[PDB]
RNA sequence: AUAUAUUUAUUAAUAUAUUAUCUAUAUUAGUUUAUAUUUUAAUUAUUAUCAUAGUAGAU
RNA sequence: AUCAGGAAAAUUAAUGUAUACCGUAAUGUAGACCGACUCAGGUAUGUAAGUAGAGAAUAUGAAGGUGAAUUAGAUAAU
RNA sequence: UGCUGACAUGAGUAACGAAAAAAAGGUAUAAACCUUUUCACCUAAAACAUAAGGUUUAACUAUAAAAGUACGGCCCCUAA
RNA sequence: AGUAUGAAAAUGAUUAUUUUAUAAGCAAUCAUGAAUAUAUUAUAUUAUAUUAAUGAUGUACCUUUUGUAUAAUGGGUCAGC
């Protein structure tokens, strides 16, 4: 009873219902904002649910599939705006992670709220679709939006991209294809540039994104040079 | 929060300005048991009936 | 039990016992009204 | 219990401002937001940029408002004869006056 | 300002007390009234009451529409026509030359 | 007063 | 259309009902004394010094200005900022005003931006207003620093009664304060202070091992050696 | 029953998707039910909340 | 059954009735009354879904109403 | 243990008074206000309809609508 | 509870000079170094003022008592009465 999870100053029933609701809302939307502790707990619950559904799709054992489906139902409030959440999970959310080994969510910190200085955070799902059936932006992928904004900023300032920016791009690209990542980056550039009131040149941005993704997906071991390494690794005498 | 622009206890009442005051002011139509009837000098027209009605003169 | 709630409002009794007529229709109440007038009070009775 | 003598200015000031745990700490852990060169907290996101992305999401996913046809095709004279004006009490007046009890967040400085 | 006060005469005692303030405490109310009005609204003269207001032509030594000379001021020596009375400070209001 | 001056100036302009 | 800022006559009316926007040296000195002081500061590197015969331009007369330290402090560039009626306590304001001791204004603004305390918003607004004020006065914001910052009760605190249990009583006061600041320049004040500290250091007497320590005590009217 | 697409010079079977398993009369005054009548107004698998953690056997 | 159970203002005929005045909001096991407080106290009536029961007990809760001038963490001794 | 007024110390301490709440949006303004959905709590009540009382506190100034048959008072009649 | 003025004290924050992190008690007096400030006869080997190096001495004040530092009474401070 001590050491398993945070109590959050709530009874067992109220804590469990709180986490159920947080997970259901994170699935219904794509990114939500709440206190850091609640974000972490809901992250645990949501990742466990996604793992169960992935298993339900992958296994061939009917008993296991049925029991896993029942458990997934057990950890949800299938009512109101979330009545078809089961279908949404098995059709859209679960397939996105058929090859990712965990880490389906992410918690990004935010400055505390002014009223009570309670730490805040964004709980978000990794690799969410950016376009809808009609090619318009959807909610979520705040990390991708911020990465593309950083890329635009560097391009406007005429400075090379930072190692951390490139590393984050590599992390996203690991589970995505060149062309689809290119298309997402182009749409995000279009929207962000229109918002920031900077000119959008389709050919120039095509070229810039192509160069960026070539660098991401290519292989080149020399990362400039490291320090002369004032310690030597000589063997024992 | 009764008023979203006052987050802390400062002395403002639920409603009004003062909870107390003079109670020796004259009464009016809205105050009193159901039996209380003060009137507005608007009907000296006719006669009440032995049953409860009213006949206009 | 708890105390403090000794005043139980009722306009009927308030007027019958502390009203203006309740004092103007007697020797003693008339004297109360006259004394309050002499002191210059604004409000003589309920 | 109860204090036995009034505490001196010396004692009160040294008790409050003396120890270093009671003193506010200079915030060293600030750095530059990659999306905009402004100040931000280390291992933290930038509120201007987060809010900008959220605003984009709002503008692109807002649900169309509901404007009933019978009302949107209603004349001004009929609107006046059916839905006349009214006087707002002090509570609702103050409630509507919103810029006197709600603060928007303040932009940080450009780190150079 | 929703009051209905313009339809009835209620609180006669209180209204009379406010309207018959003692003359020796008048500066107390004068201060708040002055400091609670804009510059383009206020005047540098003392408001008067009925018992001393000029109510007849003989009291009003001058009547609007007659030329007059102004002295003891910034416009000393200027000739102007009093455009109207004041009826609040027993004063005159001149034309643009005043 | 300022009220009267403003009113008569409006009327003068209209005339 | 026309706005308050656009209305030029209105701003001159405002500055007529208050004092002109100018520095202490320009507002408090006669023209000749101003010229002498400015020339002295220019020859001396940007700040006054006790004894320097100054040469006035386009004239052959020389001067030697003499001032008190109060004059020295008051004549150097500085900007004075005051806050409005803030709902807080002096004990609460001091917690942050002791952090914003002598920092550069930009650094202090950042600290107020990233502080957790409600007073920080108002203090940052005051500091930004002071930076704008110094820019109007002719000062570069990169040079300003917080020479002084303090808090004082704003007065007319409202008292209310608190009704404890068992007939017991208390009195609750709702305090309002104000925060005021004096910002100075690193190119005048700090350089002058460094000069003075250097002079004091050069004046400091050396330590002699067998020093001529005075023989303390009265003589007594007889030779003890 | 709605919405998009057809098997003839509203619309039948499909691809599905969304919503619902109601109401209303009689059985001597009123409330409940029960059954008739009216209507499309359903009977299997999982799940949850509340009852001291609702309860008992483990861990 | 005994505990032996209020007071008070009279019908047919013929004409007749243009129908005065006042209450009506909301609160009313309460932040809207009595308690020095937006106080776990005091405060009069009727209805108070269904299932289950002897029951107005107890469990649930269909409609309704509500979730509070303190919040977020942490959960040492006590 | 004088009276009144101002200001201190305790001290930025104790407390903030039975309580389930969470997202999205109004709003790149919100723990505290409003809306939607999820979750809970009272349910022979924390619901509905009233009496008494009261700084009209209400869905408000453009404001609480009576010939009577379930409309009370007023009026006739009387008890203490 | 008139108006105007208000460097009156108690009280709060900040700055400046000086002393203070191996020293113990009515917080003051005397003795005595040192730093700083002012000084239009500092001619100086000067004067004055501020300041817990260091040394010695020092058991708050009223009341009431034979007798009180008394752990006997009264006083949080200041302004007015
Ligand atoms: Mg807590
Ligand atoms: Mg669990
Ligand atoms: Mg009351
Ligand atoms: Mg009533
Ligand atoms: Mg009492
Ligand atoms: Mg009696
Ligand atoms: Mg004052
Ligand atoms: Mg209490
Ligand atoms: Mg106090
Ligand atoms: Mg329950
Ligand atoms: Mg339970
Ligand atoms: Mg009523
Ligand atoms: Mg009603
Ligand atoms: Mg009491
Ligand atoms: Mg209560
Ligand atoms: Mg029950
Ligand atoms: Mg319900
Ligand atoms: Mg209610
Ligand atoms: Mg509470
Ligand atoms: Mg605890
Ligand atoms: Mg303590
Ligand atoms: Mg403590
Ligand atoms: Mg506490
Ligand atoms: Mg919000
Ligand atoms: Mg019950
Ligand atoms: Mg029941
Ligand atoms: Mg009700
Ligand atoms: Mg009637
Ligand atoms: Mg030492
Ligand atoms: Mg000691
Ligand atoms: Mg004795
Ligand atoms: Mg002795
Ligand atoms: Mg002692
Ligand atoms: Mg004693
Ligand atoms: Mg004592």
């Amino acid at each position: 009873t001590v050491g398993i999870a945070r109590k959050l100053s709530r009874d067992k029933a109220h804590r469990d219902a709180l986490l159920k609701n947080l997970a259901c809302q994170l699935f219904q939307h794509e990114s939500i904002v709440s206190t850091h502790a609640k974000c972490k707990e809901a992250s645990r619950v949501a990742e466990r649910i996604i793992t169960w559904t992935k298993r339900a799709i992958t296994t061939s054992n009917s008993v296991a599939q049925a029991e896993l489906k029942s458990q997934i139902q057990s950890q949800l409030f299938l009512a109101g705006d979330n009545r078809k959440l089961m279908k949404r999970l098995f059709s859209e959310i679960a397939p996105r992670y058929l090859e990712r080994p965990g880490g389906y969510t992410r918690v990004l910190r935010l400055e505390p709220r002014a009223n009570d200085s309670a730490p805040q955070s964004v709980l978000e799902l990794v690799d969410s679709p950016v376009m809808s059936e009609s090619h318009t932006v959807n909610r979520g992928n705040l990390k991708m939006w911020l990465l593309v904004k950083s890329v635009i900023n560097d391009d406007a300032n005429q400075l090379p991209h930072n190692p951390l920016t490139l590393q984050n791009l590599h992390k996203v690209a690991k589970f995505k294809a060149e062309a689809q990542l290119h298309g997402e980056i182009m749409l995000i550039k279009q929207v962000l540039l229109k918002e920031m009131s900077l000119p959008y040149d389709e050919a120039l941005e095509n070229e810039r994104t192509q160069a960026l993704l070539k660098e991401v997906y290519s292989s080149s071991l020399p990362k400039k040079t490291k320090k002369p390494s004032s310690y030597v690794m000589v063997p024992r005498p | 929060l009764t008023r979203p622009w006052k987050k802390y206890r400062d002395g403002e009442l639920f409603y009004g300005l003062s909870k107390v005051g003079n109670k020796r002011v004259p009464l009016t139509t809205k105050q009193g048991n159901k039996t209380m009837y003060k009137g507005t000098r608007a009907s000296g027209i006719g006669r009440h009936t032995k049953f409860g009605g009213y006949v206009i003169n | 039990k708890s105390r403090g709630n000794t005043y139980q409002p009722s306009t009927l009794k308030r007027k019958r016992t502390f009203g203006f007529l309740a004092r103007a229709k007697s020797k003693q109440g008339s004297k109360i009204l006259k004394r309050r007038k002499l002191k210059g009070r604004w409000f003589l009775s309920h | 219990a109860v204090p036995k003598k009034k505490v001196s200015h010396q004692k009160k000031r040294q008790k409050l401002y003396g120890p270093g745990k009671k003193q506010l700490k200079m915030i060293h852990h600030l750095n530059k937001c990659p999306s905009c060169g402004h100040y931000k907290r280390a291992n933290t996101l930038c509120m201007y940029c987060v809010g900008q992305i959220s605003h984009i999401w709002k503008t692109h996913t807002a649900k169309e408002e509901i404007k009933p046809r019978q009302e949107e095709e209603l004349s001004e004279l009929d609107q006046r004869v059916l839905y006349p004006g009214r006087r707002d009490t002090k509570y609702t007046k103050d409630l509507k006056d919103k810029d006197n009890y709600l603060e928007r967040r303040v932009r940080t400085l450009k780190k150079d | 300002s929703g009051s209905y006060q313009h339809l009835s005469n209620v609180g006669s005692r209180v209204m009379k007390r406010l309207g018959n303030r003692p003359k020796n405490f008048l500066p107390h109310s004068e201060k708040f009234i002055k400091k609670s009005t804009p510059e383009f609204m206020k005047s540098d003269l003392k408001e008067v009451d009925e018992k001393t207001s000029f109510k007849s032509e003989k009291e009003w030594k001058f009547i609007p529409g007659d030329r007059v000379v102004v002295m003891s001021g910034a416009s000393k020596g200027n000739i102007a026509v009093i455009k109207s009375f004041d009826k609040r400070t027993n004063s005159f209001i001149l034309d643009e030359n005043g | 007063d300022f009220m009267s001056w403003f009113k008569r100036k409006k009327q003068e302009e209209h005339q | 259309s026309i706005t308050i800022e656009n209305d030029k006559l209105l701003q001159q009316h405002i500055i007529s009902l208050q004092q002109p926007e100018q520095l202490a040296s320009q507002s408090l000195l006669s023209p000749l004394k101003r010229e002498i002081y400015e020339a002295n500061c220019k020859i001396n590197g940007g700040f006054y010094k006790k004894d320097t015969i100054v040469k006035l331009p386009n004239s052959s007369e020389r001067y030697k200005l003499k001032l008190t330290k109060r004059e020295i402090e008051v004549l150097e560039p500085s900007v004075y900022a005051q806050s409005y009626r803030i709902k807080s306590s002096m004990k609460k304001a001091t917690l942050l005003l002791r952090l914003l001791g002598g920092l550069d204004v930009m650094k202090a603004i950042s600290q107020c931006h990233f502080s957790n305390k409600k007073i920080a918003r108002e203090v940052a607004e005051l500091l930004q207003k002071g930076v704008k004020d110094g820019q109007k006065l002719g000062l570069k914001p990169e040079d300003l620093y917080i020479s002084q910052i303090w808090t004082g009760s704003d007065g007319f605190w409202r008292k209310r009664v608190e009704f404890k249990a068992r007939t017991r009583i208390g009195i609750i006061s709702h305090p309002y304060i104000h925060v005021r600041c004096i910002l100075r320049t690193k190119s005048v004040t700090k350089r002058r202070l460094a000069y003075e500290a250097h002079l004091k250091e050069q004046k400091r007497a050396p330590w002699v091992q067998l020093g001529d320590k005075p023989i303390r005590g009265v003589t007594g009217g007889v030779y003890k050696w």
